[PDB]
């Protein structure tokens, strides 16, 4: 055998007088896949069938199971469990998010910010669209490598202290990196008014290069890096 | 339903709920970067606090700088205790200064990989101790 | 597109590099000129500095405006108090120098 | 009852699904000015098309020069002549237009020297209708073409007043006298129930790969749309035909793309032989999925596997330039490491034929409209459509050709919209609804929420899956299948004996994964019975006891003075499965494949022929 302990955050909105508490579980790792999600699933199916959490791809490419495992925001389907048993894997939901239940935090705001940047191709003349393919050199395309892959796991933006204290008005990395992604997409024609949308104290400028965001990203992406890049466009673009 | 309207619904819904807030500072991993920006704030705040008291007492207090030093002098001053005080002045000045440079490199878009942060972050601590110990004996 | 928030950013960096450039230039060349610009750069930088901390942690309209003002007083008082000290006393450069010999 | 508040909504259209088919349908409706809802149990991005990697086929003639009719031919061959040729014409013609549309939407395709979309080779594709060698029409976004596809569309989706019900689990259709009036659905968050009613409905829920113990599919691929149709008393089609994708990690099941093979990747068995050349000489393992996985899965049966128990085959990449692996296959490069601990640049991957695509589904026109089968004839269920992996126009028939299903989505999603646009108008009388409508689904809900039996949902699911794994594998035979059948039938009986533990209203995944199981059984039931009755080797369905391909004529021989077989004596026809809810008893009829195209002068009805790549 081989027991590993999991200490996991819990909360039920349908059990009056309940309040945020942790609960431990114990798992023979010989009968369990390597990844943390495997565990949370294995405990759901075998042990406790109350535990509530988000999941789908189990392949680390969809962003459903984002959560704080041992003080760092990642995908549970990609973090392999700590084979060392003296340690007890702690699991919490993503930080400073209103918890709907257990490990299921409310992202509607997160998405709504994603909405607020207009993530799609914009052209001045959309009269010839949907008929010819737009041209883009491989060099112009390469500028998106490192940006286009963003899962929307939201591990980053929810690790940024600026976004903890300013979820309402600050956009956060996830989204800004994508705003940037459209800025330097050659095909797009609205690069300036995209930049114009960020001319306020908060939208962009609550970044203070804390760099927690890039640290925790599940896909090795570098938002901070992209924020910086934005700020440089912001100061040197003309009109 | 627009982006603004969604955001509005979120807050109405959640403020008037009985949902908890997920924890943050309590659970989150301590990183050198984290600590190294916290400090940069703290240091900032202490220096301006320092500059303020200095310019303010210039207008509020009696005498002149000489009189206030001659006051200091007559406090059976230890040469170590002077060094201490003098190191205490210049420790956060130099930290913030060196780290400030690192911030300014970043704003030039430079050196934002998890390698480079641990490297530069470490250098700043080294440059800090050296210039601090250096100046505190000039 | 009034670049009002982005110009504020640029300015911050601009003064920060000045203040980097002043510390050593002052050591090399202590003089009235330097003692004032030191005063200018210090206070301004620290004002915008704290500015941020405030706009980061101080929530709601009334309160922020209030702190923002009470900050501005402090900053104004501070610039004056320094300029004064430069004019009617030793001046920053030399004040430090003396303080150091101690 | 009355523990649940019901909240009625009114709309011009409901699209159930937010995967490329769902998205595309959804907003194409709105674009046409229809007050349109979109019910998806997951956040759109979280859907499966994200997971897709290979590409999306369309003869743009970017690499070489190309003809969509060569695409048609390749597709309809691929279908093993169970694929309905009108819908395949429609698609392959449209594919250029549909892809270009996605690029003008923003999707960042990989580019060429010419700065056009980079297309590449994929399993089963050719030029000059099979004569002119290998073809290169799989348009791709390096290795993450589903991801991009989805987020591009999702992004676009936001540019319209489409009303997205996120994390809302559709329960049943709102049928009334053969006519669909929308959907009733759980609202996962507060637990309340919502009767979304509308003049048309579109069902775009994707597959049921979770009927099996091993699949590339996600945890949410539960055949929910398929099941809802079933409980309307409506037929599903060809659900026995299941695609076993040749590759996919031995352990977890994660897919490694056929783009690996299309970019020059090779398959090796335990004695080192480039073994797929021995089976098919001209394809050499760029062949159809049915054939390649057959080769693989048969080579382990011998005892010639490559692992600690000798149970999987090796997928090689290391002989391809390192730079190539980075540009063309970074996504798979990374998950190969993560799940197997395997570097792709100097080690081969461990792969195993595993469930991947359901070319079965809800029966359809080429116009997206759902079909019933009355009087041995086709009849359009009014106010109900479907598109993507959920539906079965059988654009794929017996075998999905690679990199066509992402095209399937976009093409038919689009069509469903166009087809409603042209037939009715926004604002038109949104049909009424009896006050007690769909109570039974609520009682089903209540039943499962407080359900107190002896078996846990998880354990029953497990059994269903291992059952379908044993008996509905790549190869199957009456004996096995017979056992398999009554096996799935008894588990449908065990739905009385199921313990549900969680009892909350908010985010009760215990109950919804349970619902998901009802849906998955219904699907499993129809899959296995259909399979046992079908006595031929067509496409992905291979009977060892009936290894002959059973058409109306022996097409091996030239026809002419041949005596044609009567409809109920050959197997070139669509399996139409039903099931009586209560007994969990499968009944099933048949309906003919369509061979005529939309225009003979533009595209030639490709007649049946010999099957081998
Ligand atoms: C690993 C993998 C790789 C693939 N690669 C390729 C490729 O390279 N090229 C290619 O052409 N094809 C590929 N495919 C096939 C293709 O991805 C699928 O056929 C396609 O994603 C199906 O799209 P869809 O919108 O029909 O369903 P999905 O994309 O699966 O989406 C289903 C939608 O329906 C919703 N839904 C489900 N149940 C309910 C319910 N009860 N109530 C409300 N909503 C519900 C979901 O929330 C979701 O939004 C791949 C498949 C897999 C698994
Ligand atoms: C060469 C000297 C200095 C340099 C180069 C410098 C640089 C900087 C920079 C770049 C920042 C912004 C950090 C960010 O990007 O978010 C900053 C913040 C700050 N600095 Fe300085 N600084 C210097 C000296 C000082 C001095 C002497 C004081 C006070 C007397 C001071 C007080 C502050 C304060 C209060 C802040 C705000 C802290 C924050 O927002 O995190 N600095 N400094
Ligand atoms: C332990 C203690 C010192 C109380 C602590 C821990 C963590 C934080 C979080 N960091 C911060 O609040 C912080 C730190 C430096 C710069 C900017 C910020 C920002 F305002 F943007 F968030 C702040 C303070
Ligand atoms: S950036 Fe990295 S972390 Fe932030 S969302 Fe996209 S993926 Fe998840
Ligand atoms: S974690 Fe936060 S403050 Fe800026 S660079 Fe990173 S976003
Ligand atoms: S569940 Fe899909 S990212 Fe882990």
């Amino acid at each position: 055998p081989r027991i590993k302990k999991f200490a996991i955050y819990r909360w039920d909105p349908d059990k009056t007088g309940d309040k945020p508490h942790m609960q431990t579980y114990e798992i023979d790792l010989n009968n369990c896949g390597p990844m943390v999600l495997d565990a949370l699933i294995k405990i759901k199916n075998e042990i406790d069938s109350t535990l509530t959490f988000r999941r789908s791809c189990r392949e680390g490419i969809c962003g459903s199971c984002a959560m704080n495992i041992n003080g760092g925001n990642t995908l549970a389907c990609t973090r392999r469990i700590d084979t060392n048993l003296d340690k007890v894997s702690k699991i919490y939901p993503l930080p400073h998010m209103y918890v709907i239940k257990d490990l299921v935090p409310d992202l509607s705001n997160f998405y709504a910010q994603y909405k607020s940047i207009e993530p799609y191709l914009k052209k001045k003349d959309e009269s010839q669209e949907g008929k010819q393919q737009y041209l883009q050199s491989i060099e112009e395309r390469e500028k998106l490598d490192g940006l286009y892959e963003c899962i929307l796991c939201a591990c980053c933006s929810t690790s940024c202290p600026s976004y903890w204290w300013n979820g309402d008005k600050y956009l956060g990395p996830a989204v800004l990196m994508q705003a940037y992604r459209w800025m330097i997409d050659s095909r797009d024609d609205f690069t300036e008014e995209r930049l114009a949308k960020l001319q306020d104290p908060f939208s962009l400028y609550r970044c203070h290069t804390i760099m927690n965001c890039t640290g925790t990203c599940p896909k090795g992406l570098n938002p901070g890096k992209a924020i910086a890049e934005i700020k440089k466009m912001m100061a040197t673009y003309k009109e | 339903t627009t982006a603004k309207e969604e955001m509005e619904r979120f807050w109405n819904k959640n403020l008037g709920s009985n949902r908890p807030l997920s924890p943050h500072i309590t659970i989150y991993r301590w990183s050198l970067p984290m600590a190294m920006s916290i400090c940069h704030r703290g240091t900032g705040i202490a220096l301006s606090a320092g500059v303020s008291l200095f310019g303010l007492s210039a207008l509020l207090l009696p005498g002149n700088f000489e009189s206030h030093l001659e006051l200091v002098k007559s406090l059976c001053l230890g040469p170590t205790l002077i060094y201490t005080a003098k190191f205490g002045i210049v420790f956060p000045l130099m930290y913030h200064t060196w780290n400030g440079i690192r911030h300014l490199i970043w704003d030039l878009g430079k050196g934002l990989t998890i390698p480079q942060l641990t490297q530069s972050g470490v250098v700043v601590l080294i440059l800090t101790v050296l210039s601090s110990v250096g100046l505190a004996a000039m | 597109s009034s670049k009002a928030a982005s110009l504020h950013w640029t300015g911050e960096r601009v003064v920060s590099v000045l203040l980097l450039g002043l510390l050593p230039a002052a050591y090399l060349n202590p003089c009235s000129a330097m003692d004032y610009s030191l005063a200018a750069a210090l206070t301004l930088h620290g004002h915008w500095g704290i500015g941020q901390v405030v706009t980061d942690y101080v929530r709601g309209d009334a309160l922020q405006k209030v702190a923002k003002a009470g900050l501005l007083a402090l900053s104004a008082f501070t610039f004056a108090g320094l300029c004064y000290f430069n004019y009617h006393d030793v001046g920053i450069c030399k004040a430090v120098a003396m303080l150091w010999k101690l | 009852s009355t523990q649940y508040p019901v909240v009625d909504h009114e709309f011009d259209a409901v699209v159930v699904g937010a995967g490329g088919a769902g998205l595309r349908a959804a907003f194409g409706l709105s674009e046409a000015g229809f007050n349109t809802a979109c019910v998806t149990k997951l956040f759109p991005t979280r859907s499966h098309t994200v997971a897709a990697q290979g590409g999306i086929n369309a003869a743009l003639g970017n690499m070489e020069e190309d003809n969509w009719r060569w695409h048609f031919y390749d597709t309809v061959k691929g279908s093993d002549w169970l694929g309905d040729q009108d819908a395949i014409h429609y698609m392959t013609e449209q594919a250029p237009a549909s892809v270009v549309e996605l690029e003008n939407y923003g999707m960042p395709f990989s580019r060429t020297e010419d700065g056009k979309i980079y297309q590449r080779a994929f399993g089963g594709q050719s030029l000059k209708f099979g004569k002119g060698g290998q073809a290169h029409r799989c348009c791709c976004v390096a290795d993450r073409t589903g991801h991009s596809l989805l987020h591009t569309l999702y992004g676009r989706s936001l540019r319209y007043d489409t009303s997205y019900f996120v994390e809302y689990f559709a329960l049943d259709l709102l049928m009334e006298n053969g006519e669909c009036r929308g959907v009733i659905a759980l609202c996962i968050e507060d637990g309340s129930i919502h009767r979304i009613r509308a003049r048309n409905t579109v069902v775009a829920t994707g597959g049921y790969g979770r009927t099996y113990f091993s699949c590339t599919s996600a945890h949410t691929s539960t055949g929910d749309g398929t099941a809802m149709v079933t409980r309307a008393g409506l037929p599903c089609q060809d659900l026995e035909f299941v695609q076993f994708h040749p590759t996919g990690i031995y352990g977890a099941g994660c897919l490694i793309t056929e783009g690996c093979r299309g970019e020059g990747g090779i398959l090796i068995n335990s004695q080192g032989e480039r073994f797929m050349e021995r089976y098919a000489p001209v394809a050499k393992d760029l062949a159809s999925r049915d054939v390649v996985s057959r080769s693989m899965t048969l080579e382990i049966r011998e005892g010639r596997g490559c692992g600690p128990e000798k149970d999987h085959v090796y997928l090689q990449l290391h002989h391809l330039p390192p730079e190539q692996l980075a540009v063309r296959l970074p996504g798979i490069s990374e998950t190969a490491m993560i799940f197997a601990g395997v570097d792709v640049t100097k080690e081969p991957i461990p792969v195993l034929p595993t469930v991947h695509y359901n070319m079965g589904g809800i029966p359809t026109n080429y116009k997206g409209q759902v079909l019933r089968h009355v009087n041995g004839q086709d009849q359009v269920v009014p106010g109900l459509y479907a598109c993507g992996e959920a539906a079965c126009a059988s654009v794929h028939g017996a075998n999905r050709l690679g990199a066509n299903s992402l095209l399937d989505l976009v093409v038919f999603g689009r069509a469903c919209a166009l087809s409603i646009a042209e037939s009715c108008r926004p604002g038109d009388k949104v049909p009424s609804i009896k006050p007690n409508a769909g109570e039974e689904s609520v009682m089903n809900l209540d039943k499962l929420r407080f359900a107190n039996g002896t078996i846990r949902t998880s354990e029953l699911r497990l059994s269903m899956q291992k059952s379908m794994q044993s008996h509905a594998a790549v190869f199957r035979v009456g004996s096995v299948l017979q056992e398999g059948c009554e096996k799935i039938l008894r588990l449908y009986g065990d739905l009385q004996h199921l313990k549900t533990f969680d009892r909350g209203m908010v985010w009760n995944t215990d109950l919804v994964e349970t619902l998901e199981l009802q849906n998955l059984m219904l699907c499993a039931l129809q899959t296995i019975y259909g399979a046992e009755a079908r006595k031929e080797s067509r496409g992905a369905h291979a009977r060892e006891d009936f290894k002959e391909r059973v058409d109306e004529y022996d097409y091996s021989k030239p026809i002419q003075g041949q005596q044609k077989k009567p409809f109920q004596e050959h197997w070139r026809k669509h399996t139409l499965s039903y099931v009586d809810v209560k007994t969990g008893k499968v009944s099933l009829e048949y309906r003919p494949v369509i061979d005529k195209t939309l225009n003979e002068a533009d595209c030639a009805t490709v007649p049946p022929a010999i099957r081998s790549y």
